[PDB]
């Protein structure tokens, strides 16, 4: 039995109406469970048997089902509501989950702010070289870097990390590492990250000349 | 209060065998089901293991059948898994939980690998010298080259928490993990304030403070 979820991510404000469903591939009766899960804590269970609120989970928490739907509403969102939620199926063994839905908060558009790091001498002794380009505190997530090496686009030799949303501004940054190796690096002069982002004009470069302090 | 502990995680070899064990408190499990789950490194939520353990009855996931066996102590009222063969597969967050599955303990990490451990080394990420005078600049550390997760980073020793984002890992081609931790402050405290990151890899031992200077 396998249980359907969408979708798989949305954003939202706080007083919105959220709906999040629930598709099991056979009949599973009553026998669901929604859980709330957030980064590197314990899943917590809100609605037991497809429509009963768990004691201490507050009221604007509600599930219903019609047939094999099963849906998760939440009435009226308040923010600590911001997380992950999966749906369960414990009709039969095993139980199974759905693959999850992240809620995530709405904002205002905002642009990044645009850093560019030179690999420090330390790491260039020891033997490597990682170029670095920073955004920082942007909306939406959706972002674009590109590389440029003497004005030459660079393709396949870069890798990003993202934070998840900041728990006071509701933004995202993003770190990018060009790699080299030290031979390659020294091989050329002007270094530069591009941005495109919704929150800008027109991207944006940032760039420095190998060597200069 | 009820509560469930798992421990027993850690970093073991393809193949091998590791115990968890899951301390209940604040209810006895004589009086429902202990259950394991786990969750890779994105991959959803899994179901692995069940036990009743006032009769000692057990279920199990197919991908896990025989070579793992889940198992109770009443009198100490806690379970276990005893994991064998494992498998890179297995690689996840063990989280055990009771019967809906109404309480869940933090998990515990297991990482199969044939890797060694391996401590970090730490570089400045250096504020730029074109920094915007009055404004705001960047300044951070590389945290490169170590294995298994986790690292930590702070910085100043915790004083300085205001605009830090410590990224994610990134895994690298090489296998070991890096990462980057970043912070904006003012340009006016480039010259009079000092900036060290603190650095944390349990895994290997490895405690390491890098001052950050322009």
């Amino acid at each position: 039995i396998q249980m359907t979820q969408s979708p798989s991510s949305l954003s939202a404000s706080v007083g919105d109406r959220v709906t999040i469903t629930c598709r099991a591939s056979q009949d599973v009766n009553t026998a669901v469970a929604w859980y709330q899960e957030k980064p590197g804590k314990a899943p917590k269970l809100l609605i037991y048997s497809a429509s009963f609120l768990e004691s201490g989970v507050p009221s604007r928490f509600s599930g219903s089902r019609s047939g094999t739907d099963f849906t998760l509403t939440i009435s009226s969102l308040q923010p600590e509501d911001f997380a992950t939620y999966y749906c369960q199926q414990h009709y039969t063994t095993p139980p199974t989950f759905g693959q999850g839905t992240k809620v995530e908060i709405k904002r205002t558009v905002a642009a990044p702010s645009v850093f560019i790091f030179p690999p420090s001498d330390e790491q260039l002794k020891s033997g490597t070289a990682s170029v670095k380009c920073l955004l920082n505190n942007f909306y939406p997530r959706e972002a674009k870097v590109q590389w440029k090496v003497d004005n030459a686009l660079q393709s396949g030799n870069s890798q990003e990390s993202v934070t998840e949303q900041d728990s006071k501004d509701s933004t995202y940054s993003l770190s990018s590492t060009l790699t080299l190796s030290k031979a390659d690096y020294e091989k050329h002069k002007v270094y530069a990250c591009e941005v495109t982002h919704q929150g800008l004009s027109s991207p944006v470069t940032k760039s420095f000349n190998r060597g200069e302090c | 209060e009820v509560q469930l502990v798992e421990s027993g995680g850690g970093l073991v070899q393809p193949g091998g065998s590791l115990r968890l064990s899951c301390a209940a408190s604040g209810f006895n499990i004589k009086d429902t089901y202990i259950h394991w789950v786990r969750k890779a490194p994105g991959k959803g939520l899994e179901w692995v293991a069940r036990i009743y353990p006032t009769n000692g009855y057990t279920r199990y996931a197919d991908s896990v059948k025989g070579r793992f066996t889940i198992s109770a102590d009443t009198s100490k009222n806690t379970a276990y898994l005893q994991m064998n063969s494992l498998r890179a597969e297995d690689t996840a967050v063990y989280y055990c939980s009771r019967w809906a599955m109404d309480y869940w303990g933090q998990g515990t990490l297991v990482t199969v690998s044939s890797a060694s451990t391996k401590g970090p080394s730490v570089f400045p990420l250096a504020p730029s010298s074109k920094s915007t005078s009055g404004g705001t600049a960047a300044l951070g550390c590389l945290v490169k080259d170590y294995f298994p997760e986790p690292v930590t980073v702070s910085w100043n020793s915790g004083a300085l928490t205001s605009g830090v984002h410590t990224f994610p890992a990134v895994l690298q081609s090489s296998g070991l993990y890096s990462l980057e931790s970043v912070v904006t402050v003012p340009s006016s405290s480039l010259g009079t304030q000092t900036y060290i990151c603190n650095v944390n890899h349990k895994p290997s031992n490895t405690k390491v403070d890098k001052k950050v200077e322009p």
